[PDB]
């Protein structure tokens, strides 16, 4: 997946 | 397949949102955690320090390489307002879209090593099996076969193949076994070893290699021969020919900028005109400085703008201005800038057009360019000369040596 900060 | 050098970068957390970086990957997918997106706020702050593609291997000294995706997220979550990142750029250095040698999909280095070993062991040597394998494997795959051979036989693959192969076939196979930098460096030392110089080969390599290629060339040349390439070039050349070669061999040419500097394209074109055709004699350093330092896409437009100031193009002007090794050097350099595949198609035709074959040039172009731009070399060899590069190799060579070259060619037309 892809987490964002 | 390439992992860059490690770098330490300190970032900061925004009030709205967080650090402004999106990440993806993890130990679940057997891939590292990589920054995917950088926000416009932290874009200007991290310009040149962190880029999309950097693999975050350490966070504040904590090794997050063998960690999962959400495990790395929670470390960035529970951090302070700043985080020091140890990053390494993941790139894809191997590969080219215009090479004729395709990667073998069912690749197994242990099986290919055994099949070659049994081909060497067969009485009379089964060169056909060795050629059909090594010519249909990428260079990265060949290095794996060499490691698997020495693992199974306790003997080096290149030394055993020299004892099994002879003639021009041996030269082709042994050349495919060296890495591009190894092969280019070995061909450079051959052009300078002895009391003479093969300027045709020294010019072909230095004028056509790019910055990235020349960087690794200079590295392995010092590793294999314990001498910098610039020293041996200085010892084997002189005059302005030495100046042009030493400068080109640095690999410090400008990267192609994001803008088309029209003012510099016209000024460079007029500078080349005033430095040669317009005046008596030639300002050789001015020609050297412009054609060596500017980028290739810039010089392509410069040479077209030069046709606006001079009634002769850069090639014709070079012939009328300079002679000898300097003229030949400049002529090869402009060809590489204008149309490098056409440059190689022309050299391939010259290696086979007359009596016999200049095998030194035919082999090197087929080995060094099989995984770079051979498809483009072929499309213009056919276009200019009317017949295929396959056709000329077919008419000029025979035996298993012909079969290997036709494999590196990759097809008819
Ligand atoms: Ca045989
Ligand atoms: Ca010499
Ligand atoms: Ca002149
Ligand atoms: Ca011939």
């Amino acid at each position: 997946p892809e987490t964002s900060v | 397949s390439h992992m860059g050098g490690e770098r330490t970068v300190t970032i900061r957390r925004q009030t709205v949102g967080g650090f402004g970086l999106s990440i993806k990957g993890g130990a679940e997918h057997n891939i590292p955690v990589v920054v995917s997106k950088i926000s416009k706020e932290q874009r200007a702050e991290l310009s040149g320090l962190l880029f999309i593609g950097d693999a975050i291997l350490q966070i504040n000294g904590i090794n997050v390489r063998k960690c999962r995706h959400e495990e790395v997220v929670q470390v960035l979550r529970n951090a302070g307002e700043e985080v020091t990142l140890t990053v390494s750029f993941l790139k894809r250095a191997p590969g080219s879209a215009y090479g004729s040698v395709k990667a073998y999909t069912n690749f197994d280095a242990e099986r290919d090593a055994l099949n070659i070993e049994t081909a060497i062991k067969t009485k009379g040597v089964d060169e056909v099996t060795i050629v059909n394998i090594l010519t249909n494997r990428s260079n990265e795959q060949r290095q794996d076969i060499a490691f698997a051979y020495q693992r199974r036989t306790k003997k080096e693959l290149a030394s055993a193949l020299k004892s099994a192969l002879s003639g021009h076939l041996e030269t082709v196979i042994l050349g495919l076994l060296k890495t591009p930098a190894q092969y280019d460096a070995s061909e450079l030392k051959a052009s300078m070893k002895g009391l003479g110089t093969d300027e045709d080969s020294l010019i072909e390599i230095i004028c056509s290699r790019t910055n990235q290629e020349l960087q690794e060339i200079n590295r392995v040349y010092k590793e294999m021969y314990k001498t910098d390439l610039e020293k041996d070039i200085i010892s084997d050349t002189s005059g302005d020919f030495r100046k042009l070669m030493v400068a080109l061999a640095k690999g410090r040419r400008a990267e192609d900028g994001s803008v088309i500097d029209y003012e510099l394209i016209d000024q460079d074109a007029r500078d080349l005109y005033d430095a040669g055709v317009k005046r008596k004699g030639t300002d050789v350093p001015k020609w050297i400085s412009i054609m060596t330092e500017r980028s290739v896409p810039h010089l392509q437009k410069v040479f077209d703008r030069y046709k606006s100031y001079s009634p002769y193009d850069m090639l014709e002007s070079i012939r009328k201005e300079v002679k000898g090794d300097l003229e030949n050097a400049f002529l090869n350099l402009v060809q590489c800038i204008q149309n490098k595949p056409l440059y190689f198609a022309d050299r391939l035709y010259d290696s086979m057009k007359g009596k016999g074959t200049r095998d030194k040039v035919l082999i090197r172009i087929m080995v060094s360019r099989s995984e770079v731009d051979m498809l483009k070399i072929r499309s213009e060899f056919k276009r200019k000369y009317g017949k295929s590069l396959y056709y000329y190799i077919q008419q000029d060579t025979k035996g298993d040596y012909q079969k290997a070259l036709l494999y590196l060619c990759g097809g008819d037309d």
